[PDB]
């Protein structure tokens, strides 16, 4: 899990 | 006319039909040259109803979706969707988070084995022989090219002519 797919599914489930 | 109206009775024998008919319209103008051709079916094609998952715009993701395409219709629509992709960046109206090219779907996604599907390879290789090294893979999908948003910042990109 790297920083850019966690900030992406932040982004998503935000 | 008579093209769109022939186009009209063939849309009566189903989605199932209608679906490989362009495909095997569309490889064929892709690789007779008639990539403008090609372009022009395939938008005419996209309002009619066939491929319905093709394009997807939104805040988030710009996504082109090929796995039930074949790879004269994925390179089509991979061309026309650079294309669109470039008509942003002219206009202040932001940009999505995300731009994705759908090359395997399914069971397939979470192993090594789609990464060497013909589908995924050959967008793969259009993406980079077309827009250089911008659109890299994902580290969490075996089958999915992803390209960032900051990566869509420094980014008509193909040439669609008639032999």
């Amino acid at each position: 899990v790297s920083a850019l797919e966690r900030s992406l599914r932040l982004t998503f489930m935000d | 006319q008579i093209v769109e109206y022939v186009l009209d009775k063939l849309n009566s024998e189903g989605c199932g039909l209608g679906i490989r008919f362009y495909n095997a319209l569309l490889d064929a103008l892709w690789w007779l040259g008639q990539k403008e051709r090609a372009a022009r079916v395939l938008n005419e094609a996209t309002k009619r109803g066939i491929f319905p998952e093709l394009f997807r715009k939104n805040k988030l993701v710009w996504s082109v979706d090929v796995h039930r395409m074949s790879e004269g219709g994925m390179y089509t629509a991979l061309s026309v969707w650079l294309n669109d992709l470039s008509d942003i960046l002219v206009k202040g109206q932001d940009l999505p988070q995300l731009a994705v090219v759908v090359s395997v779907r399914g069971q397939l996604e979470k192993s090594s084995a789609a990464r060497e599907s013909p589908i995924t390879r050959a967008a793969f290789s259009f993406l980079q022989d077309h827009v250089s090294s911008s659109f890299s893979f994902t580290g969490w999908n075996g089958g999915r090219i992803m390209c960032q948003r900051s990566q869509l910042k420094q980014l008509n990109i193909v040439a669609l002519t008639n032999s």
